[PDB]
RNA sequence: UUAAUUGGAUUCAACGCCGGGAACCUCACCGGGGGCGACGGCAGGAUGAAGGCCAGGCUGAAGGUCUUGCCGGACGCGCCGAGAGGAGGUGCAUGGCCGCCGUCAGCUCGUACCGUGAGGCGUCCACUUAAGUGUGGUAACGAGCGAGACCCGCGCCCCCAGUUGCCAGUCCCUCCCGCUCGGGAGGGAGGCACUCUGGGGGGACUGCCGGCGAUAAGCCGGAGGAAGGGGCGGGCGACGGUAGGUCAGUAUGCCCCGAAACCCCCGGGCUACACGCGCGCUACAAUGGGCGGGACAAUGGGUGCCGACCCCGAAAGGGGGAGGUAAUCCCCUAAACCCGCCCUCAGUUCGGAUCGCGGGCUGCAACUCGCCCGCGUGAAGCUGGAAUCCCUAGUACCCGCGCGUCAUCAUCGCGC
């Protein structure tokens, strides 16, 4: 089962709407973004942020 | 004319600043020194059986203690000699110096 | 060889560190430190109540000189006493003297309540503590206090979390004391802080 | 001589050569590296000695 | 059955289990022989207590005791308390640790609300997940521990490092072959390319594409890729219960023994044998047996030790002995597999139990009761009723090796 994590989900939120013109559709700008505005260590953990942050990007772009 | 230095620790951050300081050391001279060379790492594993008693299924528990060692050498100027023999290692790291 | 040596040291520390253990408990015994120098070797002790270790001006320091050099295989040694850095926050520490207080003859509730509250004002995330014995009867017992974030299992629990244990010799038998403290500077692997 | 009498005589091997230097038990000795303890009393001081479960 | 054949455990979760491969010791059992009472006090004691001995009897052997007389100087079990010690009883008096329910998805809290009350709600419904894992609806709104996250290893790439590890290209010397145009093998220079060793970093996120579902949570199928959907294998086991196991690892209450149930020494036993059962090894042969020849490993260990190399012996073994406190020296040129010849479906050139004679090693000691070698002997067994066990990929089957135990001994455990 691939299901997301909560935290996962609540930071990556949070970093939503903090910078909202900050994250593309690009998962390498969005892997460099969390990496600096984060204290984040695991790399496992950025790619989770990462992803989901793209998947929020491209659902809010379409307009749901 | 030349010092071979062994260093052998558990700790593998306080064996790293031994030798970021020797290699220090023997940059603010001119000195050749031979790169610190990984050996082999020193692994004791122990398998021992969990319960005190013989009742009940058999389960194991298995130790581990891993030892670290580095190799460098080095050309015997006294300048950088007594550089290296008066820094101050750490308790839980082991050197040993030798003129080949 | 080589491993020969790591591992002969590692168990006098041990066992000097189990006689220290058993021999300094009314005086808060609370580790030691062996440091090794061109003289000899240089013995460190921590302790909450120091007097009881040098025991009236001398004649307990020589002698636990004197036993270290014979009985164990330190040259030259050379004890100093100090005292514990965060007694609050050591669970050996206060799981003995919960113990010392339940042989006193303190009822078990209060001396877990006061320990606890003490421990929790000093700065912990959090604290649990468990005992057991034949606590009001011969059918034995165990009971369990808690307050705080404490965690349980995997790898942060093993490496952050302070546990002790303790044994309370009273009249009717033997009571077991678990302590188990977190520090105020633990951070678990999910919380993460946005940089602004 | 009557102290003669409680004297032990002086094994070199055998079962009764070794024993637990932290309980005196007769029987399942570690003897790697030169470690002198019991199965049971090397369980509770593995920590305090550096040796850790890593899998 | 016996003088004793010490004891615990009996469905899964007792029966190669108590790391339990016991010659002495271990030892707790049986036969026999000796020794032990801090500290208080009672008889006694320099006119010498307590204690020790050359020889010879008793004895398995013993200044243990006795005979025979020599020793030394302050305490005194002949007596009363008390004490040391106890593998003696109690795991149904306890601590700690371990197995199982179960790596299952559960167990709770703050405030509010419902019920006279025990209690209920949240923790329910639909879909989804390996998961009380999530998304929506709801008198609930929010939290904690567990799950996940976390830690170790394996597979792909990059940087740094070049010894005790590696040897492709280049140079020199020596020796072989088809006589050398060409092709090989050693040694020295020299090098860090390749392999390897070990620190740091990259890489995979349902990220991209098409469907189903609700447009959510997710699910199914493709590209590219070393790796694709917990990437694969491990560590870590919540609140509790099981009067589950352990006081015979250690700690510990109560009761017992306390001149024996404590401490030593000698010889026995745990190894007995009409019989029932568990787990295994070797076979019942050609998908083989024998003889000669040819190939390719990894994990680990070594100073009370590993031992190359030379000599003697038919073998097991024996006498010297370099190097090694070890990426340097050693254990260490595995077996299954391949090639050639004999046997041709037979209780046999299958099988190797049992027994005779002889030669060795360890050890203080090999009969009870150890292991190895040579020649001889040659049992049951010709595929197995009713029943019943393990396993989903480098897995199962088949084949050997290393460490633990260990003076000697592996049909075992843990690993390769
Ligand atoms: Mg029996
Ligand atoms: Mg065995
Ligand atoms: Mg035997
Ligand atoms: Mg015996
Ligand atoms: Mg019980
Ligand atoms: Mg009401
Ligand atoms: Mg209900
Ligand atoms: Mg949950
Ligand atoms: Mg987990
Ligand atoms: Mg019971
Ligand atoms: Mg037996
Ligand atoms: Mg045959
Ligand atoms: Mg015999
Ligand atoms: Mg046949
Ligand atoms: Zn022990």
């Amino acid at each position: 089962g691939k299901i997301r994590q909560g935290f996962i989900k609540r930071v990556a939120r949070e970093l939503f709407n903090k910078y909202p013109n900050e994250f593309t559709r690009d998962f390498e700008h969005n892997k460099k973004k969390v990496e600096e505005l984060t204290n984040v260590t695991s790399k496992k953990i950025r790619n989770r942020i990462a992803g989901y942050i793209t998947k929020l990007v491209r659902m809010k772009e379409e307009g749901k | 004319q030349k010092a071979r230095i062994k260093l052998a620790s558990t700790n593998v951050r306080s064996l790293e600043e031994v030798a970021n300081q020797i290699k220090q050391i023997a940059e603010r001279t001119g000195v050749r020194m031979s790169g610190p060379i990984p050996l082999p790492t020193k692994r004791i594993r122990i398998v021992t059986r969990k319960s005190p008693d013989g009742e009940g299924s058999a389960t194991f528990d298995r130790w581990e203690l891993r030892i670290h060692k580095r190799l460098i050498d080095i050309e015997a100027d006294e300048r950088a000699m007594r550089q290296i023999m008066r820094i101050r290692v750490p308790e839980d790291v082991t050197i040993e110096i030798e003129l080949i | 060889a080589i491993e020969r040596y790591f591992i002969r040291e590692a168990v006098k520390e041990m066992l000097i560190d189990e006689f220290l253990e058993k021999e300094l408990r009314r005086a808060g015994y609370g580790g030691l430190d062996i440091k090794k120098t061109p003289l000899g070797t240089k013995v460190i002790i921590f302790a909450a109540n120091p007097g009881y270790v040098i025991g009236r001006g001398g004649r307990r320091i020589r002698e636990l000189t004197r036993i270290l050099e014979r009985q164990f295989g330190l040259e030259n040694p050379q004890i100093d006493v100090q005292e514990i850095k965060n007694p609050y926050l050591n669970a050996k520490v206060q799981a003995v003297r919960i113990a010392q207080a339940l042989e006193r003859g303190i009822h078990f509730r209060r001396a877990a309540y006061a320990a606890m509250r003490a421990i929790m004002s000093n700065g912990a995330r959090g604290v649990e503590i468990r005992i057991s014995g034949k606590l009001t009867g011969e059918r034995a017992k165990s009971v369990r206090f808690y307050q705080g974030y404490l965690a349980k299992v995997g790898n942060p629990a093993e490496t952050l979390v302070s546990k002790g244990y303790a044994q309370a010799l009273l009249k009717l038998g033997v009571i077991g004391v678990k302590v188990a403290i977190m520090p105020p500077d633990a951070r678990l692997p999910d919380e993460i802080e946005i940089i602004e | 001589a009557k102290a003669d009498y409680n004297k032990r005589k002086p094994r070199k091997f055998g079962k009764g050569a070794r024993r637990c230097i932290r309980c005196g038990q007769y029987g399942p000795i570690i003897r790697i590296h030169g470690l002198m303890l019991c199965r049971h009393c090397f369980r509770e001081v593995a920590p305090k000695l550096g040796f850790r479960k890593y899998e």
